[PDB]
């Protein structure tokens, strides 16, 4: 009840970007590795 | 060589008949009414008089079905005596046969059943080729678009299995008509010139006849170089207009830039296309385009002329050039810019380079669309 | 006879709905959104053939945990004529079964069933179950969620519109579009301004249209047939107002981004107006469309529109205009013919011009059939003013001359036309290496 | 400008093949 | 026929004389690539089915 | 009569069709602007004597000058070294001096009598200066993306 | 696909057979009605 939907609002950010990040992260070292 | 089933001159009367203006010739009607009581085609004389309200001559139709009546039993006779018997050839001549009389006889449905029963019992290449060509025959007479295709294609897997080459250039001529036909007129010019030594087809036109169709078309589908080493020099071409002044002057006057003498071969040339079977549909077309073609040909050679200099080569008026100058225009098709107040027709002509930076840009643009829409639809 | 293959299309289905099931369980749990819209691709295809008896199996099956969307679902359905082949369809088992569903794969029921209630002329429950929907997708707050969401509102929209109530609905639209803005999605925030711009247009309230279009970006990323219908609504904005040349590019855009194959409505409508704001542009339109099978016989009118506009012959664009006008205004476009009529000369100046490099006012006067050369003077010169034509008066000698031919390459145009393509074609190519994807240790 | 498009074509194909190969790598896996 | 460069001018009685590359060997090679690598984008959508 | 074609269309839809070609009330602001589409200026000139209601005759008024503000423009950006059979003649003022404080107020440089340049030049722009730096780093941008890993 | 439904199509009410539906080309000029080319040379000659 207290700021939770701003701290929940914010994660869901970082998560986004940080799901992404992990993605394109997979795929580099995917080349690097062959 | 082949038969000459369906008298195409058939077709080309009844096309005739069918104008208003020459619906009342007393000669070409008498012409008509000879043919048909010559070949006794009941069902074509049915139709013909159903078509033209034209009263029934009950007494001669009565023999003329009665005598129908007869060949055809007769025919069907001869069939179950060989079938009975006999086996092949003899069973295969008589299905011919029957197919043949009732193609003569002007029956469609009849001899186009008879046709395709004695192909699906025919197994000679010659005779199934034989078989195909008299189909695109009769489909050529009802001018019947979807079986002309039909057999078109069929006769091409034919050929393409391998066949005597005579064939192929029927092939060819048939294929040539058909692009007349349908306002191809660029293929219409190639396959006609190349078998302009090969023409066997003597059942579709006069050799005459094949020529006039190849020089009319190739004079609008071939360019100036091509046209003077195909058409002006070749041997045939050459030999055989020696009977025929009008067409050979035609030609010639373009060729030479004789304009006026030109304009004055087209005039009678709209007409002899107007009152052709195979023309007429493209009459308005073929002229126009080849006013596009010839004015396009004198304004080849002047960065400027005066419109009084262009009436004096044309041998027509002023108002008249002018009105026909601006049209084409219009229709985006001709290079160049009047101007009235002096009357001067100073070319525009566009650059290359332009034209060649603009071509790049709408054709880069379209392949960019396609490899985006492509890019996007991987995932959806 | 026909019930067995009925019965066995039935079974084929409810597999194929258990495995859009499974690629959104799939989608949910692997932290990639995009892989449910491979679960959104046949959704046409499965309402053009959906039947009774699947979708009570499938919500039979399905919702294990019987809960009051259950007891909401169920009552519509109508229940099995006395069957007794019954093979129970029990797409959850065990643990499956007693788990909660996800929100995902809900959502993705009620879609389904919504559409089934559209597709029967039964609009009354169908808007009563969306509304549950659309209070349960608001209450939840998911990714997957949200690209269902998506398809959501559109069904939400269509069943708005087949119970003529649209305007009711424009505020949800809005809050709806203000927490997407807000919350960062593509697919949801391009659906929202298409449908929010289809509400303005339904009611032809084209001002506010205009100030929310351009006040608003849409988001790069979107699908074909979302820029496709902005591309329309925008086109069809402009062209109300007084823009032309932009309405025409837009829309020969959206036509050209427009599906391939399905859509004949959508393509008949763009090219309807695109006939029309050509022609009220001066040009003439290609004759070829009109001939193609799928627009020939919907656009007679538009033909003998231009067979007229051509000839000007306003006995002719009378003749048209009156016989095919409640058509005209069936189209929605009545009020841009309208626009025309008093526009035909423009064709015939712009004609002149390109035909000519220098006419007298009087030769233009006799060639438009017009009144004293004054007439025509004006509206040359209000032509030029325009700038349909490149042109300049002089009447000290009594005739307009055309402007010469610019060379475009010397200039710095080709440069910069090739360095924009440059840019899109190294775009492209980033993006495909980035798409690529290389789990074979997944 | 037409180097660009030639390389964006071509790592397009290279896409889809990869895509191609992933869901038949899948389909061999269900 | 190509003998020779240049165009006349009538009325004024002029003939004028120049010398022009009508085409540059350049833009057709690019042009005639776009048409192969547009039936390519043709050919990889007729394999971009397989992925459906 | 404001110069506002857009607003005038964006109310002409919101009104039923039969109204518009039956009331004859509203039937003046549409036939009046579609003779100002037309060109059509003296129409819309000794059209004024015809009128639905006296209430407008007041911005008959504002309308006159704002089509004559709009001839000024067509003019200005239109033709070559005025003419047009004598400024007056085409500007439809009853008396030869009512165009003089008129012409003052736009930017004419007040030639010959009745003979004003518009200066449709536009100071024809001919200069080019290559500009480089753009150039530069457009190319130096293409070999970036075209280098760094992706 | 993305089948737009929402967007009607046209009604197959008349549905009227096709008058001639000849398939080569079309084209716009063939709208326009001449005057039989060789008759305009004809008059000309008359006129001169």
């Amino acid at each position: 009840s207290g700021l939770r939907q701003y701290y929940l609002s914010k994660i869901e950010e970082l998560q986004l970007i940080v799901n992404d990040k992990s993605q394109n992260l997979r795929r580099l070292q995917a080349q690097r590795n062959e | 060589g082949l038969p000459k089933n369906p008298d195409l001159r058939i077709a080309q009367l009844r096309f005739l008949l069918s104008l208003p203006e020459h619906r009342g010739d007393a000669a070409v009607r008498d012409e008509l009414m000879a043919a048909v009581r010559d070949n006794n085609m009941a069902p074509y004389y049915e139709a013909l008089c159903k078509s033209l309200d034209w009263q029934i001559d009950v007494d001669l139709l009565n023999k003329m079905k009665k005598a129908n009546e007869d060949e055809l039993k007769r025919l069907d006779e001869e069939l179950e005596d060989a079938e009975k018997n006999l086996g092949e050839s003899e069973i295969r001549d008589a299905m011919m046969a029957k197919a043949e009389y009732l193609c003569r006889i002007g029956d469609k449905e009849g001899a186009l059943t008879a046709f395709r029963k004695t192909y699906d019992k025919t197994v000679a290449l010659g005779h199934r080729l034989d078989i195909v060509f008299y189909l695109l025959r009769i489909g050529l007479f009802y001018m019947d678009n979807d079986l002309i295709t039909r057999n078109t294609e069929k006769a091409k897997s034919l050929i393409e299995e391998g066949g005597d080459w005579d064939r192929r250039n029927r092939l060819k001529v048939y294929q040539g008509l058909y692009c007349v036909a349908i306002r191809d007129f660029k293929q219409a010019a190639e396959l006609f010139l190349d078998t302009v030594s090969t023409f066997t087809s003597y059942e579709l036109m006069d050799y005459k006849t094949f020529v006039t169709y190849t020089v009319y078309v190739s004079m609008i589908a071939l360019e100036r170089p091509d046209l003077r080493e195909k058409v002006i020099k070749g041997a045939e071409i050459l030999e055989v207009l020696h009977s025929l002044p009008a067409v050979r002057q035609y030609l010639f006057s373009l060729y030479e830039c004789r304009y006026s003498v030109f304009f004055q071969s087209l005039a009678v040339v709209e007409q002899e296309m107007k009152k052709d079977w195979l023309f007429a549909p493209h009459y308005r077309y073929y002229v126009r385009e080849m006013r596009i073609h010839a004015y396009s040909q004198l304004l080849e050679s002047y960065r400027s002329l005066t419109l009084g200099y262009m009436a004096e080569a044309f041998g027509v008026g002023v108002e008249f050039i002018d009105q026909e100058l601006s049209r084409f225009i219009a229709a985006g098709r001709l290079h160049c810019k009047i101007d009235k107040v002096n009357e001067i027709v100073e070319t525009n002509r566009p650059d290359s380079k332009n034209w060649q930076y603009q071509e790049t840009i709408k054709k880069g643009d379209l392949l960019l669309n396609r490899v985006q829409k492509l890019s996007r639809v991987i995932n959806m | 006879a026909a019930e067995h293959s009925q019965r066995e299309l039935d079974t084929v289905t409810l597999e194929d709905i258990k495995e859009h099931v499974k690629q959104l369980e799939k989608a949910v749990s692997g932290k990639e959104p995009r892989f449910v819209l491979r679960a959104l691709r046949m959704l046409p295809s499965t309402s053009r053939r959906l039947n009774h008896y699947v979708l009570y199996k499938a919500v039979q099956g399905f919702f294990t945990s019987n809960n009051a969307t259950r007891d909401f679902l169920l009552p519509f359905l109508e229940e099995p004529m006395d069957t007794e082949a019954d093979l129970q369809f029990r797409p959850r088992t065990g643990k499956a079964a007693s788990t909660p569903l996800l929100p995902e794969v809900e959502a993705y029921l009620q879609l389904l069933v919504v559409i089934f209630m559209m597709n029967s002329k039964r609009y009354k429950e169908a808007q009563k179950i969306s509304d549950d929907l659309m209070q349960k997708i608001s209450t939840q707050n998911r990714r997957a969620l949200d690209l269902v969401a998506a398809k959501c509102y559109y069904y939400h929209a269509r069943v708005y519109e087949f119970l003529d109530k649209l305007d009711v609905v424009r505020s949800f639209l809005h809050a709806r579009l203000r927490t997407a803005t807000l919350r960062h999605d593509a697919d949801g925030q391009a659906t929202l301004l298409n449908l929010l711009l289809r509400n303005y247009l339904h009611y032809s309230l084209y001002d506010q249209a205009e100030k929310l279009v351009s006040k608003s970006v849409f988001p790069e990323q979107a699908n074909n047939n979302e820029w496709a219908r902005y591309l329309y609504y925008t086109g069809r904005i402009k062209a109300i107002q007084l823009e032309y040349s932009e309405a025409r590019r837009t829309m020969t855009n959206a036509l050209r981004k427009a599906p391939q194959h399905t859509a004949v409505g959508f393509k008949q409508t763009v090219h309807k107006l695109l006939i029309v704001v050509e022609l009220l542009l001066g040009e003439i339109p290609d004759r070829l469309q009109f001939r193609q099978p799928s627009l020939k016989r919907s656009l007679m009118p538009y033909f003998l529109l231009t067979q007229a506009v051509r000839t000007g012959n306003l006995a002719k664009f009378n003749q048209v205009l009156d016989q095919f006008g409640e058509k005209f205004q069936a189209d929605g476009t009545y009020t841009l013919i309208i626009r025309l009529r008093h526009n035909v000369i423009k064709t015939g100046v712009r004609m002149i011009s390109l035909s000519y490099s220098r006419i007298s006012l009087a030769d233009i006067a006799q060639k438009l059939q017009l009144d004293s050369p004054e007439d025509a003077e004006f509206i040359v010169a209000k032509a030029i003013r325009d700038g349909v034509i490149e042109a300049s008066i002089n009447h000290e000698k009594g005739y307009v001359q055309s402007k010469e031919m610019i060379d475009i390459y010397s200039t710095r145009e080709p440069q910069l036309a090739f360095h924009q393509r440059i840019s899109f074609c190294l775009d492209i190519h980033n993006m495909s290496v980035k798409a690529m994807r290389f789990p074979p240790k997944s | 400008y037409l180097a660009s498009l030639i390389r964006s074509v071509v790592a397009l194909h290279n896409l889809i093949n990869n895509k191609i190969a992933n869901r038949d790598a899948e389909k061999k896996e269900g | 026929d190509k003998k020779f460069h240049g165009i006349l001018d009538q009325g004024e009685g002029v003939l004028i004389i120049f010398d022009e590359p009508p085409v540059d060997k350049t833009y057709e090679a690019a042009l005639e690539t776009i048409q192969n690598m547009s039936k390519v984008v043709d050919s990889l959508y007729n394999k971009a089915k397989k992925l459906t | 009569s404001q110069n506002r074609v857009a607003e005038f269309h964006t109310e002409l839809e919101r009104l039923p069709a039969k109204d518009i070609q039956t009331n004859v009330y509203i039937k003046h602001p549409v036939s009046l602007e579609q003779y100002l589409m037309e060109g059509s200026y003296n129409k819309v000139f000794l059209a004024k004597g015809n009128i639905p209601a006296e209430s407008y005759t007041f911005f008959i008024d504002i309308l006159l000058d704002t089509i004559r503000d709009e001839i000024a423009g067509c003019i200005e950006k239109a033709y070559e070294k005025i003419l047009f059979t004598e400024a007056t003649r085409i500007l439809f003022f009853n008396t030869p001096k009512k165009m003089t404080d008129y012409a003052k107020k736009r930017g004419w440089v007040l030639g010959p009598n009745n003979y004003y340049s518009f200066a449709s030049q536009q100071q024809k722009p001919e200069d080019t200066t290559i500009p480089s730096t753009e150039l530069a780093k457009q190319v130096i941008e293409y070999a970036r993306q075209l280098e760094m890993i992706v | 696909d993305d089948e737009f439904e929402e967007f009607p199509a046209e009604d197959w009410a008349g549905l009227d057979e096709d008058e001639d539906a000849h398939v080569w080309e079309d084209n716009w000029d063939d709208d326009n009605v001449e005057d039989d080319f060789s008759n305009q040379l004809r008059a000309e000659l008359e006129k001169h």
